[PDB]
């Protein structure tokens, strides 16, 4: 059985181990490391302070050449991430999604195909979809890597003035989506709440450029481009600060997001392959991961040193915090 | 009269998924932005994280640094630790 290596907790590093295992079981990312394809994308060598990709890839390699029950130490990798992002220095518990964003940012920057990022425009003459495509091309002139190939999508935000009827549109790239907890509550309810028409009034009235006054506007998201790997981050934060422990019912296969698409499409169906779990209180809690092996299709719990089998029926729990979906 | 509103508006997707509208300048810092969110949401700046185009926005940078333009959405999240 391949890739079933545990990771040693170095002191409150279960957040790190959870995310590493989610990435380890991200098929195309894993292969990028195993086939050493990053070597062609790095433009120069590293030193002791800049070997993030190198140490990440070696860790993935070690996990996927281990025997089952092997425990691997990610100390050298941790040294590299904390040098890139000093917030990870030391041994406090950290948020898994914060770690995810910093790690992928560093991996991406190091293998960016753009080596000299170039230094906007009025696109109102264009139809929505053509403008979207122009904005996407502009983004790729600055950010273009094999890591981006996997995780990057494009949100369309539509802002309609209820007075003059002008709908203003912007296209924001995204590497993940942080979804509100809606309303048992389903993952589809959360995505519906994310994308719902939001009435902006009172202290939230935007200024409409046409009316040149504060106006009640309606803002609505749709997805202009769907990423190969969809990372969904559940906003488990309640107002009255403390953790929202609501059971969110997410599907293991056939997450169909065609309804949230900007245009009619067919390539918006996802299968789950990993989950980052947080159990316990807002402070002093603990991270594990459930991951589907890309080779066998079987699920395992990865809890630091301990890797154990589980049924797919045990994957869905109220501790699910990050969901890793792949295009079907 | 009143102090001027910011030259540019951006949105924040808050914890419940409702959006708020912020009055800003390209030269406003992420700290400035977090203070504005504190004003609207009651969340201390040191608990806030803001994501835009996959980047967590960092104190010491400005909105212009991240090419954040008018009507962009910043995504507000906190922490589980
Ligand atoms: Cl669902
Ligand atoms: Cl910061
Ligand atoms: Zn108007």
């Amino acid at each position: 059985a391949q890739g079933l290596a545990g990771l040693r907790n170095l002191g409150n590093t279960c957040f790190m181990n959870s995310i590493l295992q989610c990435l380890s079981n991200t098929r195309e990312l894993r292969d990028y490391c195993l086939q050493r394809l990053y070597m062609r994308d790095l433009h120069h060598g590293s030193n002791a302070h800049t070997a993030l990709v190198e140490e990440f890839a070696k860790l993935i390699q070690t996990i996927w050449t281990s025997s089952p029950n092997d425990v691997v130490s990610p100390s050298e990798f941790k040294t590299q991430i904390q040098r890139y992002a000093p917030r990870f220095v030391g041994y406090n518990q950290q948020d898994a999604q914060e770690f995810l964003r910093f790690l992928l940012d560093g991996l991406h920057n190091e293998v960016n195909r753009v080596t000299l990022r170039p230094k906007p425009e009025n696109l109102d003459h264009l139809p929505d979809d053509e403008k979207g495509r122009q904005m996407w091309r502009k983004y790729l002139e600055r950010e273009d890597s094999r890591i981006g190939d996997l995780f990057v999508g494009q949100l369309k935000s539509s802002l309609t003035c209820t007075d003059c009827g002008y709908c203003s549109t912007v296209f924001d790239p995204f590497w993940d989506l942080s979804l509100p907890i809606a309303k048992e509550v389903t993952l589809m309810d959360c995505m519906r709440l994310f994308t719902k028409e939001d009435v902006l009034d009172g202290d939230e009235k935007p200024t409409c450029c046409r009316c040149r006054g504060r106006k009640r506007c309606i803002k609505k998201f749709s997805i202009q481009r769907f990423p190969k790997i969809l990372v969904l981050h559940l906003k488990r934060f309640s107002e009255s600060t403390s953790k929202l422990t609501t059971f969110v019912n997410f599907p293991l296969r056939d997450l169909d997001l065609r309804e949230f698409a900007s245009e009619n499409t067919n390539h918006a169906v996802y299968n789950l392959y990993a989950v980052s779990n947080h159990s316990g209180t807002t402070m002093g809690g603990h991270y594990t991961a459930y991951c589907r092996s890309p080779g066998t299709g079987e699920w395992h719990t990865f809890n630091d040193s301990s890797v154990t089998p589980m049924s797919s029926s045990q994957v869905r729990t109220s501790d699910a915090y990050l969901l890793f979906y792949e295009l079907a | 009269g009143l102090v001027p509103r910011g030259s540019m508006q951006i949105f924040v997707n808050t914890l419940s998924g409702k959006h708020i509208t912020l009055e800003v300048e390209p030269s406003d810092t992420i700290e400035n932005v977090k203070a504005k969110i504190q004003d609207k949401e009651g969340i201390p700046p040191d608990q806030q994280r803001l994501i835009f185009a996959g980047k967590q926005l960092e104190d010491g940078r400005t909105l212009s640094d991240y090419n954040i333009q008018k009507e962009s959405t910043l995504h507000l999240v906190l922490r589980l630790r």
